[PDB]
């Protein structure tokens, strides 16, 4: 009966923590060693 | 959509190149200094204009009025953020390259360091980046210091063994203006918009320039058709046809016939006023149209054109007024 | 097809299917499973069936459509936080 | 009278939002007027004290969005029906959205005006005359988010 | 671009997942699920008419407040050298503020109109109370975002009219006509916003 | 009648006439606005008579302004469906393309005004091509009148 | 007769007939008209012989009319499921391949008038591609018009 | 027969076999339609010789006309959701390689244009890239064709 | 009386989002100011006690987010209502995100401050009273916290 | 037999079998097509020798080409849903596995074409490379082979 | 008195955010400052080993989420309610995204506070004191992790 | 996030090592702290994999 509640907390979180990923991952792959 | 932005970070400054442009002479400033009869006459209507009171302490006329250009340069330099401050760093590299060839010479020729200060230009100066002050080694361990400067990149068609009297002092001057003008037509075609069109068709003329001027003072000279092939800026209007038929000219009316193919560049070859009097007034054409469009970075650019032409022309009126030969006063460059 | 749902309890707390007419009602009931079918029964089975869960519910399809409404007005802030440069020099 | 049990969440959320929102703008108007302080003071030393007045225009711009994130906060129950924690929302957004709006005024204006204020003292009164129409815009956040919360 | 590359990297993908999500409800049998009905009735009335009050003196004011600092970095810029431009050129200020004041005249209007209600039910809340759910959003965003677009219109012509007056003095009141088919905006924006709360009720 | 959510759509055809007629008289007023002060400094002689591109674009936000009026009077508290669908494309039909005149708008009336600075000659060609991006917002407001008034 | 929501797919195909071609048209002519007034400094005889491409972009425009007054008249009460998407792919088809033709005229249209100043050449060559730059929206009409018949 | 929503895959496949190859002739007409302008300003005896890369973008026009016509022809009220999938697959085919052919034209078109600008001797070799550039919208017409058959 | 399953998300939340979003301002206000103080050390190494004061105000943001932190904390049991769960998630995102704001804002005049403070010493009576207006920011965060995470 | 829906995978495995092969085949022959017309200037001795990265890159459209007709042969009305995720899985390993090698004989193909003019001893070495960035294609191949006939 | 089968997920989330956060902020705090050291030890190779401690501080960060780690993995069991589970998500949000902030900011005064020790050696007792405020988030973010994680 | 820390002090520390090998003592010495960030990543997916 908590599907919508799954779908709560689940979806938004695994995105989330996707971004927090790439955008921080992006972030190291170019630096400025110069 | 890229005006609406722009004025978060450069709106103060826009508005302040703006302001520097009414201090420009116009043309009624200009008939009023061609009727002085002496240096001191000289000093009193340039006091009713905007340069006012810069004479109170024929050459220093010289000094004097490049000195206010420079300092106004360095004041706009010292308020523009990020995407600005490298535009106005590429300004100053048309001076710092006529600057470290003039500090080779004196490195080849074991002229130390003295002579930098008085015998430089101020725009591209070198009062940081301390290392080049101390080297006075032959133009090999000096090559591995001039690399702690922005001309660095420019040095990537200089090969450091290539700048020992196999190549000559006039000739390393323009390919590495040639680096220099492929850089700064790339860097403005990253900016787009309002800057790319405004700014672009000032840079192909002056890439334009360098393809006639090198090509016709390359005839006596013993330099051969791929020496000046490499020499043009591959940037203008004449890129993939008329960078070709210059190499193989060896005529001034060869010149002419592959600039009749555009009609922007014939009508400015009846010279027949001399040509670079012609191409001086076609250019500040192009820096008043620059003027026009007001949300893009070409505005800075298009003042300093025009500022060093406001200390070309005043100096031609004093040089006809003290030497008294005002039968050519009339041979300036009318801006405004 | 056919219904199916979790919980088709009496007892109104936030959500349950079941109402009374009267609020303080006598009777109360629950239906820890569910499956009904009318109309079209076929070959004494049931059909493919129409679940109550759903992906969404209509609380959670207001509050996230106000937490995007006002992440979208942080994300236009913090983008213009996040872009002023200081200058290099000083005089 | 008892409403669900997720109404209580939006007012909540018109709480947050016009403190988050108007931080943020007030923020933006101590930081890019606070930088043309720097590059004012080197030249010009004097008129400092004279330059905090765009940096304290943004400071009332954060008490705009605490005052009524106050009255929110005291108006929250457990048990509110949908209209009353709508009302806070929209309330809070009102207040919210023009905060970061008027932080981003004071903030451009005031770091062109101490700019310009030192190369010419004529403009100070100029000056602080656009900063007047920037810093009302902050004011017109409350008089519709004090009639919401209010009603 | 760095930052761009984040709402262009989740807008392509976000309509990528909306895409094969819409290909896949249709080709089992699940339209049935969809039901943009449910979504437009079971929700509230509320969250639409609350938010309307909220956008629309909050993207009038996000419009007057970018039409202040484009033209008021343009008045302090050119103000250097010419220093009259600060009593002529501060109209240009008052167009890009009356815009706000188009707003607030209109947010106590939409306000003056909801009404609480006892009904929870899609049926018990009868059309005439969720037409006057949809109709406060609908006139709140165009007094909202209209207004948005005519406070950046009056703006930049304010810019450029601080500029070209720095050069001239008599050139400004010639300019000044431009910005009142700016500001004539937002003063379409009014029009439509009260029409369409005319004749709206809640209860 | 009509079911209850049906008014929604009439609602968001009625705004979307508005702000999207909004948004190309923002460009169409700014972009060229921004030329006329551009032109005004070295030729100040056409200053009042080149404000035809602010003015023409002032026409596409009163096309907006038509169909909301025509719409948001034609409202009722719980219209047939069919009737508020075809409300909505109406709004998005004159809006779309009066953002779209807006575009042709400013972008045209800013060349045009620096070439008259440049050479006066232009002028009666450059008010040809306004006329060109005026049917743009004409199309849009025939087409939300013979949709909205079924 | 069909379902409620079977009226809303032939509304979307009468407005993305419109602002889709709408949307061409209005490039066609901001990004040419830029060209003629850089054309026409330089070389103010050809000013009226360079307005060929900014018409050629106003038929792409009446190129979207013909299909979206076509839509509106065929529009009624209960239009059955089938009958709404043949005008949705009407609509689509004759936008964005307008669309198409818009963009293929501004990038040709100002390269044609910025090569004519400097040569009279190519004037008979310009306007070849510009032909072929434009049968690509009378392409997307022949296909609209015979998805809307049946 | 088969379900109500099927005829707008089928229509689908219709449009995208339009658009996706409209956007292809439009880019590569306008691609190696630039390069026309900057070969026309030296070398204005190539100008005719210079229209085989347009005309052949062209053919990427047609081929999209042509399985729109055969998927519009074979739509009915009732039909099958194996006969629409099949044309589905068929206008994505001849669309979106088109889309692809139409890019590889203009490319090869603008540096093989400018090539045999200063060399003539590239237009025997440049229609030789153009001719394995081409048949790339040929091989998602053969493809759209055996798709539309069952 | 008892909440549901899943109603102790948000005040969990709530005292996550007080401590990330106030770090990474606080963790800006260090980083961006601390290039300052290097630029800076080459030049007038004497005022190098005098310049940390921009790095221990930005800390206090961190520990504004951290006394809300644990105060949610404190408040945390099994079966929470939503409405009990939701007065925590906002009271910390209005502590957290107007901490980020009055982060930035501290990390930006603290850099263009104590470079402009070697050229001119006199800028540093000034400077200090921008970061005051900054960190008072962070401090509006935190009585709305408090007010709407006790109640 | 299996399910309505059950086409629609096989038809994709159809359609992106050739649309993807032949995405990477014109950016495989538009990237080499530049440096053709580059090196054409200075050394016109090598067009007919150095169009090779041109026939390689023509071989990844077959490449979709064969895969398509042997997916499109075995299409059935209703088949199961098993054979029609092995024609899906199979076309979207040869399609992009040949948008892989389209990129990988685009890039040396440019770069290899500009070195052969200045050192002809490239030319051995040159095709040496081409032939492992083509068997990628052909590894596409075998396990596109294997999955449709299963 | 059990959970239910789903529960487990967020507390195993926890436990690898914790990991995951703390060591790209590890990363960055390493590697940026990493570079400072190579451009310093050009011109000045005496100060090499006082020069890490930038890159010792940020290991710290690294053994901040290290143990949280330990102390969600060990708590957890089938049917673990979900009152319980989301603490340990809430545990390692806190600690990672927040170790995150503290590994961002010591990179960053770690690689320009060593810069300017070239050319300034005064510097390098003023550069700890800032890199210790710097730190410290972690330490925040550490405890705050610990006190939704006991319970 | 262990191969970016060795990935970026590996570039910059092999330049600095040839300009000057007083370098290469203190370069493994960060490498080191860039490595055990990895076998941080070992104790806890041990810890939880044999659960
Ligand atoms: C490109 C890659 C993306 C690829 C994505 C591929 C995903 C396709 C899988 C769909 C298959 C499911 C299916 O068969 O239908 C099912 C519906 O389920 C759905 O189809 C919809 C589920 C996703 C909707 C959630 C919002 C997405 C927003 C995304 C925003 C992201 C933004 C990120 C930035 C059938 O439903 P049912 O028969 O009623 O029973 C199950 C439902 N029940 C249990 C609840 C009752
Ligand atoms: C990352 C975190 C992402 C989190 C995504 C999760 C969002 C939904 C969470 C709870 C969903 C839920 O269960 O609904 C509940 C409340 O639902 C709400 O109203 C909560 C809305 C929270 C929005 C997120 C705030 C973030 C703020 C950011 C702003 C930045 C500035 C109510 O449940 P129900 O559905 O009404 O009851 C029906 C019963 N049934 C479900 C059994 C059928
Ligand atoms: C699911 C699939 C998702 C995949 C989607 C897209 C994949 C592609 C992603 C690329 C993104 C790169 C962004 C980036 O460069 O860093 C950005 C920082 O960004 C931030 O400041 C943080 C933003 C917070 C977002 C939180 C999401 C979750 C919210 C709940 C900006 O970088 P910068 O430091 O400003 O430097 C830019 C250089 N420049 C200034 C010259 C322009
Ligand atoms: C990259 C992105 C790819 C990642 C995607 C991941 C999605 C995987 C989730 C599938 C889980 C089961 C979903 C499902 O309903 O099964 C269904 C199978 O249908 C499929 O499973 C087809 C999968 C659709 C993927 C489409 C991507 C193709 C892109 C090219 C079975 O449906 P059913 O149970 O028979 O109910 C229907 C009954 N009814 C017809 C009566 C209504
Ligand atoms: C990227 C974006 C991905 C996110 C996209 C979509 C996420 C949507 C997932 C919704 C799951 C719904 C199923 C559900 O109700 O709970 C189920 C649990 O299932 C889970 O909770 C597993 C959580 C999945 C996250 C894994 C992503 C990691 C991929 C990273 C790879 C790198 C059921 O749990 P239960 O205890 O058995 O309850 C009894 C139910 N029963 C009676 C039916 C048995």
């Amino acid at each position: 009966f908590e599907y919508p509640v799954v779908f709560n907390l689940v979806l938004w979180i695994m995105i989330g923590l996707a971004l927090t990923l790439i955008v921080t991952c992006y972030n190291i792959w170019n630096m400025d060693p110069g | 959509f890229p005006e609406l932005y722009f004025n978060v970070d450069n709106g103060y400054l826009e508005g302040l190149v703006r302001g520097l442009k009414a201090g420009v002479l116009s043309q009624a400033d200009y008939l009023n200094l061609v009727q002085c009869e002496t240096l001191e006459d000289l000093k009193l209507h340039l006091q009713s204009t905007d340069y006012g009171n810069f004479l109170a302490n024929v050459s220093v006329i010289d000094d004097r009025l490049k000195e206010k250009m420079v300092v106004e340069f360095r004041h706009m330099r010292n308020h523009a953020y990020e995407p600005l401050a490298s535009f106005l760093d590429f300004i100053t590299y048309s001076y710092m390259i006529d600057n470290v060839i003039l500090l080779i010479t004196g490195t080849l020729h074991q002229r130390s360091i003295a002579e930098l200060v008085p015998k430089c230009h101020p725009l591209g100066s070198f009062e940081q980046m301390e290392a080049v002050n101390i080297a006075q080694t032959p133009a090999e361990l000096y090559n591995a210091i001039l690399v702690d400067t922005p001309l660095a990149a420019f040095f990537q068609d200089c090969i450091s063994e290539q700048d020992l009297d196999e190549m000559n002092i006039e000739i390393i001057r323009n390919t590495l203006y040639k680096a220099y003008l492929e850089s700064f037509y790339k860097f403005c075609t990253l900016l787009g918009g309002t800057t790319a069109d405004a700014m672009c068709p000032i840079l192909e003329f002056e890439a334009d320039r360098r393809a006639f001027i090198i090509t016709i003072n390359s005839f006596g000279t013993e330099l051969s058709k791929e020496d000046r092939a490499k020499l043009f800026p591959h940037c203008g209007r004449l890129y993939p046809e008329g960078l070709a038929q210059l190499a193989r000219a060896d005529d001034y009316e060869q010149v002419k016939n592959v600039a009749d193919y555009y009609p922007e560049y014939k009508l400015l070859f009846e010279g027949a006023k001399t040509l670079e009097d012609r191409f001086f007034e076609h250019e500040v054409k192009l820096n008043k149209l620059a003027f026009l469009n007001q949300f893009h970075f070409g505005v800075f650019y298009a003042f300093v054109k025009l500022k060093e032409q406001e200390c070309r022309n005043i100096v031609w009126i004093a040089e006809c007024i003290a030497q008294r030969h005002r039968a050519k006063i009339d041979n300036y460059i009318p801006i405004f | 097809y056919s219904f199916h749902c979790e919980h088709v309890s009496s007892e109104n707390e936030d959500g349950n299917l079941l109402v009374p007419d009267t609020q303080p009602s006598l009777w109360q009931m629950t239906f820890r499973d569910f499956q009904i079918q009318a109309f079209n029964v076929t070959d004494k089975k049931f059909s493919y069936a129409s679940d109550c869960a759903g992906f969404f519910s209509p609380g959670i399809w207001m509050g996230l459509l106000t937490s995007l409404f006002m992440l979208f007005i942080f994300t236009y802030g913090l983008h213009m936080i996040l872009s002023l440069k200081t200058m290099d020099r000083f005089d | 009278k008892n409403g669900p049990e997720y109404a209580s969440f939006f007012a909540v959320m018109g709480a947050s939002a016009a403190m988050v929102f108007s931080a943020l703008g007030a923020a933006y108007g101590t930081a890019k007027s606070g930088t043309g302080i720097a590059a004012m003071s080197v030249m010009r030393p004097e008129m400092i004290m004279k330059s905090i007045i765009p940096v304290v225009m943004a400071g009332i711009i954060a008490i705009y969005g605490l005052v009524v994130a106050v009255l929110i906060a005291n108006s929250l129950n457990d048990g509110i029906s949908l209209y009353r924690s709508f009302l806070q929302l929209g309330a809070g957004l009102s207040v919210g959205l023009s905060g970061l709006a008027a932080g981003f005024a004071i903030g451009i204006v005031g770091d062109a005006g101490v700019r310009g204020t030192a190369q010419q003292p004529r403009l100070f009164v100029g000056m602080i005359l656009i900063l007047i129409f920037a810093e009302v815009l902050g004011l017109y956040g409350l008089i519709v988010a004090l009639i919401l919360s209010t009603k | 671009t760095g930052l761009v590359l984040l709402y262009s990297g989740v807008f392509v993908a976000f309509w990528a997942c909306l895409l094969v999500v819409g290909i896949c409800y249709t080709i089992f049998d699940l339209g049935f699920r969809f039901d943009v009905a449910w979504f437009l009735t079971e929700t509230s009335p509320f969250m639409w008419s609350n938010l309307g009050i909220g956008l629309a003196i909050s993207l009038s004011v996000v419009g007057a407040a970018w039409g202040i600092y484009i033209t008021g970095s343009s008045i302090i810029g050119g103000g250097v050298k010419a220093p009259r431009i600060k009593t002529k050129n501060l109209v240009s200020i008052i167009f890009c503020e009356a815009v706000a004041i188009y707003g607030i005249i209109m947010a106590i209007v939409i306000s003056n109109m909801a009404e609480p209600f006892s009904a929870t039910d899609p049926k018990a809340i009868g059309h005439r109370n969720y037409h006057a759910g949809y109709s406060m959003f609908g006139a709140g965003l165009t007094v909202g975002l209209s207004n948005l677009f005519c406070g950046v219109c009056v703006g930049i012509v304010g810019s450029g009219a601080a500029l070209a007056d720095a050069q001239n003095p008599s050139l400004f009141v010639k300019i000044l006509i431009v910005e009142i088919f700016g500001s004539a905006i937002g003063l379409f924006g009014v029009i439509v916003a009260i029409l369409q709360t005319s004749r709206v009720k809640m209860g």
